RNA sequence: GUGAAGAGUUUCU
RNA sequence: UGAAAGUGAAUGCAGGUGGGAACGCCCUUGUGGCGUGCACCAUCGACCGACCCGGAAUGGAAGGGUUUGAGU
RNA sequence: UUGACCUCAAAUCAGGUAGGACUACGCGCUGAACUUAAGCAUAUCAAUAAGCGCAGGAAAAGAAAAUAACCAUGAUUCCCUCAGUAACGGCGAGUGAAGCGGGAAAAGCUCAAAUUUGAAAUCUGGCAACAUUUCUUUUGUUGUCCGAGUUGUAAUUUCAAGAAGCUGCUUUGAGUGUAGACGAUCGGUCUAAGUUCCUUGGAACAGGACGUCAGAGAGGGUGAGAACCCCGUCUUUGGUCGAUUGGAUAUGCCAUAUAAAGCGCUUUCGAAGAGUCGAGUUGUUUGGGAAUGCAGCUCUAAAUGGGUGGUAAAUUUCAUCUAA
């Protein structure tokens, strides 16, 4: 903290303190009951046709094709990578 | 007012000062400033050069608050302190030097122009030019940077 | 056409602007109406103060961070430090701002000091007349409407008039420090990339 | 949408 | 000042030269000399920004320039 | 055969509700052209005129899927400024916001997502009784019965949190009557004084003389310029209705009042809105520019996830917020 107006840690140096925990930022965490409900729903309902196709590509070890298909179906590559990781975990659990 | 206007003296003159040949018809060269490249080019190129074209980069969503940095020169540093402070320190010999907060006075940078008295003085500012700092050191004062 | 001296015209009057012309002939009437409205509110809420107590906050951005102005309401941490419940602060006229948070001890102590001064100067009428409860008062005879600004003005920080010049200050190079710090921040990423290459591309000399 | 064939882990008829 | 990142105006009596208002001192009547010299113009420089240089990881401190700015 | 449930019918069934008009202001849809660009097609006029749907005394917006990058701010709306600026534009003509700052006013909250499960604790309607009234016109309470509802009505919770405990904590809603002040009061006022003389004139309200009142010399009428002829103007207390637990000790007091919030050690935790976000494309719009908002079509999610951080893409961090 140089205390100047330029630099990596610029700014007037005050006494930092611990901010209180904000319950709103807890959103996005996975609850035990919610995970149980989602597992039951995944037991009742099957998989989407694109999810099955990506699963077949993963089992065939065509990683680039699976990434391209998931990207096309779900839009962004970030969601495609998350879906592929989830489907890979399901395939590993099945095996 | 109306009573001292040119219209009152133009009463009785048929053309009202606009001529008998050219008259005072509606817009005869166009409206506004249109035609600056074709038939107003002679006026534009001689009185407003640089009007047409693009120069420089675009900056999307420019905000001037982070760019706010008014500047003050050295020959006005001692004008920012009260009169009593000037009488106490300016030209005297004291164990402590007066502190001038340029940021509190409303300036972001201290520039070096003019001369400074030989009495030491402490200058607090966010930015300072090299020449300003050198002259302040010559005067015996120091520059400490603030945020 | 344009043939006279001066800047080129820029009048934005190509629409039906005369339909939406706003006049201010009712300005003295509006001023009188607002004055009568606040006088009516003062008489209705007497002896409570016309304006609620407000915290002192630092305006954002570097253009206004050197000043102090009035905030919306005190934070939950400030109320907890001052020993006032959030459900009772509104009752006794203390605004509560859940969005604002205390990132600095200086702001926290400043606001709790304002609450403590407000509480010390506050007279709380008992809900049951003649039966002073906990936190109430029995000296309500002399209560009257007073401005909170006079009791707790928003005070700007004071500057230091003079101080000795230290040898560290005399050896300090303001302009050189500014230039070096700006360059260090500007090329921080390039040095990080060089450090990454210096690590990864030199680990290849192990096998 | 549902079932049968065909084509050099798939979709074309 | 630069598109911008940025930088940011005293070698000197805040410079020199010519004309120059007013004033002061003399010569003797002159369309006279001496001394400073407001304003304004012309001109030679100095300083700040930009550009072109050499230029002894980052910085461009000193040295410059046939230049350029709605600058000091 | 009957009954139950579900779905769908009919009745001039019992009780209700909607239409239409007003459009200055308000919320939307649809939507031009004249005109300017000295022509003209993009642009501009204009996200206007016309057309259509829908409210109130205001409407709308509104308590951040908000700014910012700060020593950080903090619902919405409006004014000044930002600013004719960033930006958009045959970069032509032209168009053109937002953060911060100052001020006016300030007020916060409610659901769905939880097992009350030792008790549907919830609500409508019929009938009967008892109260109430701006009011025989209004508005409720209690009892019983029948319906609604477990394909979920009640209670603690809404992320600022909060629940389960552990655990010390502390203690309160409703009638009348008097003195000032308050909507309206009015039996409407103690609310002041020349209509004296002379002249002119049809008429004095004109001129002159002698006077008066003034917290009233604003205005109007009366046969011409009237403070004192009249209505009025200025000042000014009291009768009455209502609010009169509106407020004061609102007395005298009805009887609220024994079951209900608060800080604090501690953990387990902490359910949070889907053809929605998002992506592509098309149209429209915006200052928003490798899409600002809106809409159609296709694909179509996730849980420290998702949105935003104004240049498209990938990766890694950070800040802020918590949509449908």
């Amino acid at each position: 903290a140089p205390g100047l107006v330029v630099g990596l840690n610029k700014g007037k140096t005050l006494t930092k303190r611990q901010l209180p925990e904000r319950p709103s930022r807890r959103k996005g965490h996975l609850s035990k009951r919610t995970a149980f409900v989602r597992s039951i729903v995944r037991e009742v309902a099957g998989f989407a046709p694109y999810e099955r196709r990506v699963m077949e590509l993963i089992r065939n070890s065509q990683d680039k094709r699976a990434r391209k298909l998931a990207k096309k179906r779900l839009g962004t590559l970030k969601r495609a990578k998350g879906k592929i990781e989830e489907l890979t975990s399901v395939i590993q659990s099945s095996r | 007012p109306t009573h001292t206007s040119k219209t009152r003296k133009l009463r009785g003159h048929v053309s009202a000062g606009h001529g008998r040949i050219g008259k005072h018809r509606k817009h005869p060269g166009g409206r506004g400033k249109a035609g600056g490249l074709q038939h107003l080019r002679s006026h534009f190129d001689k009185y407003h050069p640089g009007y047409f074209g693009k120069v420089g980069m675009r900056r999307f969503h420019l905000m001037k608050n982070p760019l706010w940095r008014p500047t003050v020169n050295l020959d006005r540093l001692w004008t920012l302190v009260p009169n009593e402070t000037r009488e106490k320190y300016l030209g005297k010999n004291t164990e402590v030097a007066p502190v001038i907060n340029v940021l509190q006075s409303g300036y972001g940078k201290v520039l070096g122009k003019g001369r400074l008295p030989d009495t030491p003085v402490i200058i607090q500012t966010r930015y300072v030019s090299r020449r300003a700092e050198e002259k302040i050191k010559q005067a015996g004062g120091v520059v400490e940077l603030i945020a | 056409a344009i043939h006279v001296k001066g800047q080129l015209p820029n009048a934005h009057f190509h629409k039906d602007w005369q339909r939406y012309v706003k006049t201010w002939f009712n300005q003295p009437g509006r001023k009188l109406r607002r004055r009568q409205a606040r006088q009516t509110k003062a008489a209705k809420i007497a002896p409570r103060p016309v304006e609620a107590i407000r915290p002192a906050v630092k305006p954002p951005t570097i253009r206004y961070n050197m000043k102090v102005r009035a905030g919306r309401g005190f934070t939950l941490e400030e109320l907890k430090a001052a020993g006032v419940s959030r459900r009772v602060a509104s009752t006794i006229g203390i605004p509560v701002d859940h969005r604002r948070r205390n990132r600095s001890e200086e702001s926290l102590q400043r606001n709790v000091e304002r609450i403590k001064v407000y509480l010390a100067h506050l007279i709380v009428f008992p809900r049951k007349a003649g039966q002073p409860k906990k936190g109430d008062a029995t000296d309500v005879s002399g209560a009257e409407q007073t401005d909170v600004a006079a009791v707790l003005p928003i005070t700007q920080e004071a500057v230091e008039e003079a101080k000795p010049i230290t040898e560290e200050a005399k050896n300090f190079n303001a302009f050189s420090t500014l230039s070096n710090e700006r360059a260090y921040a500007r090329y921080a990423g390039a040095r990080a990339a060089f450090q990454k290459k210096r690590a990864e591309e030199a680990e290849a000399k192990k096998k």
